[PDB]
RNA sequence: GUGGAAAGGCGGGCAGAGGCGGUUUGCGUAUUG
């Protein structure tokens, strides 16, 4: 039933060891009531509204492996701009904000041709084992049409991914992330 | 009804005076012994608004220990002798009944003097309201 | 339909408690011994302060009253006056009868105009607020709490009192039998400092709308605020500081051009006296 | 049903001890200012108490011109618990009968409850007087400062009779001559009848003076000796102009027992006009 | 080349009404060192 291993179980289950789950999960999707107010008679009009909420120490992360060149020209200005405009939500009203801190992080990956991916897969080839995802995006006011991008945790066998650019009537092309992110691991029969 | 006024008040007095410093025990042996406190002075009347200057005494400097002074030296030299002012002014048969209270608080207030005044005075008052709390839970105000 | 804005009229003033003074609310909050009828204190400094609610409340009840009496003949000067009558909705259980106390809160009967053209020729509710279904005039009168005094703070760390334990009795007639209680009240002479703002959305109307908020003050003058009251426990006079005019161009510059009146020893009865025409004459200036 | 305003009868004075007064051994005090006071309490519980007396032995010349006095027999409820039958007490406050007529149209019908107040089951009629608190007089503020002293101490003594054991006490007491400043002002709300409320607030005045207010009272603590100053009616049209339209009535000279009776008609004259 | 863009949880409400610090008890009597 869970969705997330912790650092030290992740590397178990890739090497088909006994494991143990998470007790508590760190963020707490809350629903908070918001209200609308017109200006001449203070009338209201609520509309739910809901929310990742993260505790005082936790936060979130994510990963990068690559040249280092490629990441201190691109990354690390793009996540210094991003900690002043969000990532995404209403954030107008303080959402998406953050700071940065960056880290070198070690898993080790037992050498073998199945591989389950860490990013959302958009696979060429259709895959062993997939959780499969429906999402679509919104680039400068104009929706995406959703796409099966496959959930992080499945399995396919040397499958490089994909982008694929679309029209969307813009000025530029629009390129849509689905390289996958490929660490080592062993399957059963089957 | 009175013959247990007899044998907890006498059960209790040596455990009274042998724990003398208000910091004794935070853990529940302070409201164990406090409900018994409050046991042998049910069958008597006590009183409570000759009390009323004392505990609004420990009212009016109890915002003062909250970031007003650090200093309680003032507070509980008015504590002292008001509280030997009780049978000092009020005396009779409510003197038997209030002589049995003086022995409690006595040993404790000479400790916060010297005492912390952030600590060991919060475990007198808190020892000070258990005492109060029950009083009325058993039939008394 | 058309909210506007022009400044804000700031009352800065003084309330003086002649008699003790008691508002009361709730006890034994984490709390054993107390005397068990405390005047509201905030918790972060443990003083006594006469709340907003309890000062706009008792502005507002000494104004139905008022305007209950003289209904018959401000329809003129007001409209939606005609849609009322004086007495109460209380005989027969209706939330619009022909009467002025027309809307029930949980089992008492106050006066607020249903919608927002009723509301805004009101004089009740063109100022001190209304409600309803869907329609709903807002307030303009901002009444804020009231804390004591720069003086009266270092009474508090000098170390004089500033709450009074009073002992009231009751006697039978017939056994002279006594019945006693205590109350806590401010001690009398206390000083709180009270501001009361007033929002100007339409210069045709505040000329006959801060002249009816100095009849309701001019009444609480000789009414009582809050407490047992009717026993002296109110007793409460107005000692106004300054009025500000506070003009819509101060918002936006920042520059001190706020009109400022004269009312430095003036009762509150003495500024709508003959004169109320030169306290504010050059608020007219501005319009 | 239907609460209504005209004005606020204004009756200022200067209440006067010719003998020692005493409250309740220490007379209480203003507490910023040291001085003793007669409170608000002690002068609304007081008339109402020589009203509540007076209204009892008269509930057959009362009663054709006052309803809600037929519902009550001039009697008392302390032998029977019960809370209103025909005595004339009908309120158990905790152990004390005091008379509250237990609804508006009762108190609205009643003389005593529509003048001194009075609560009620979903009712609770209000009250039309406010009687405030008394200090000293500007002129006896200042003896306080110059040292004559505004109290006094009394020591009695109480005998008892076959040992002739004296077992003495001290009681505290304000001194005989000190006088403070009352006021009392009466909400004029219906103008049916108001002629009476004001001739019948006197009449408790009038009993006060004759009788004691608080202490003892049976041995020398009371001796009130109201010395009015100015009747005002202050209309309803003071507070909105603010001038001096409230019409003056000339009590300079003249006690409780002198307004009530001839001179009354002629001095609230322009008053009924005024209505 | 962001499941995005815009959106006040708030408009109206006095902890209020009723209530005497009270009732009785004479600064005194008894005898001597
Ligand atoms: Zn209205
Ligand atoms: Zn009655």
């Amino acid at each position: 039933k869970a969705k997330y291993l912790d650092l030290k179980n992740f590397e178990l289950a890739l090497r088909l060891r006994p494991f143990t789950i998470p007790e508590e999960i760190p963020y707490a999707r809350v629903d908070v009531p918001r209200v609308v107010l017109d200006r001449v008679t203070q009338d209201s009009s609520i509309y739910f509204w809901e929310e990742i909420r993260f505790r005082e120490k936790s936060g979130v992360y994510f990963l990068y492996s690559g040249p280092r060149e490629v990441f201190d020209g691109y990354i690390a200005p793009a996540m210094r701009f991003l900690g002043d405009t969000g990532i995404g939500g209403k954030s107008t009203w303080g959402a998406g904000l953050f700071e940065v801190e960056f880290h070198e992080m070690k898993i080790d990956a037992p050498g073998s041709e199945y591989s389950v991916t860490l990013s959302n897969a958009l696979p060429t080839k259709t895959p062993v084992l997939w959780r499969l995802l429906r999402k679509g995006g919104w680039s400068f006011g104009r929706r995406k049409p959703r796409m099966t991008f496959i959930a992080e945790g499945s399995i396919v066998k040397n499958d490089p991914g994909g982008m694929e650019r679309l029209e969307l009537g813009l000025s530029h092309e629009v390129y849509v992330y689905g390289l996958t992110f490929p660490l080592g691991v062993e399957l059963p029969e089957g | 009804k009175g013959k247990q006024w007899e044998a907890i008040q006498p059960y209790f007095d040596n455990v009274v005076r042998e724990a003398k410093n208000f910091l004794e025990w935070s853990p529940n042996k302070r409201l164990a012994n406090a409900v018994t406190v409050a046991a042998y002075l049910t069958s008597q009347g006590l009183k409570t608004n000759q009390v009323r200057k004392i505990l609004d005494m420990a009212r009016t400097t109890e915002l003062k220990v909250k970031r007003g002074e650090g200093d309680i030296k003032d507070d509980l030299v008015k504590m002292r002798y008001l509280l030997a002012y009780t049978v000092g002014k009020a005396t009779g048969q409510s003197k038997y009944s209030l002589d049995a209270f003086h022995r409690i608080l006595d040993p404790m207030l000479e400790v916060l003097m010297g005492s912390p005044k952030k600590e060991n005075f919060e475990k007198f008052y808190d020892f000070l309201q258990a005492v109060v709390a029950y009083h009325k839970f058993f039939g008394g105000g | 339909m058309d909210r506007r804005f022009y400044g804000k009229i700031v009352i800065k003033g003084k309330i003086k408690a002649v008699t003790g003074l008691h508002i009361g609310s709730q006890r034994d909050i984490s709390e054993i011994g107390g005397i068990a009828n405390p005047v509201i204190k905030d918790p972060h400094t443990g003083l006594p302060y006469i709340p907003g609610s309890s000062l706009k409340g008792r502005l507002r009840s000494l104004f139905e009253i008022l305007v209950n009496s003289r209904l018959g003949e401000w329809r003129e000067k007001y409209p939606s006056l005609a849609n009322y009558s004086p007495g109460s909705c209380r005989p027969d259980n209706q939330e619009n009868c022909g009467k002025f106390f027309n809307r029930k809160i949980n089992r008492g009967w106050i006066h607020v105009c249903p919608d927002y053209e009723t509301a805004l020729a009101c004089p009740v509710c063109r100022l001190f607020g209304a409600s309803g279904k869907e329609s709903n005039f807002p307030s303009r009168i901002i009444v804020r709490d009231a804390f004591l005094t720069k003086e009266w703070e270092e009474k508090w760390r000098a170390g004089e009192a500033i709450t009074e334990a009073k002992i009231e009795v009751g006697i039978d007639r017939v056994t002279s039998q006594a019945n006693p209680r205590t109350n806590e009240r401010v001690v009398a002479g206390a000083e709180f400092e009270f501001e009361i703002i007033y929002n100007v959305e339409n210069t045709t109307h505040w000329r006959d709308d801060i002249k009816n908020l100095l009849t309701a003050m001019a009444l609480l003058e000789d009414s009582y605020l809050g407490g047992s009251g009717s026993r002296g426990y109110g007793k409460v006079k107005f000692i106004f500081d300054s009025f500000e005019f506070r003009p819509l161009d101060y918002y936006r510059t920042g520059k001190d051009e706020d009109i400022v009146s004269i009312d430095a020893r003036e009762k509150s009865v003495s500024d709508i006296l003959s004169g109320f025409d030169s306290l504010f004459s050059e608020v007219e200036g501005k319009l």
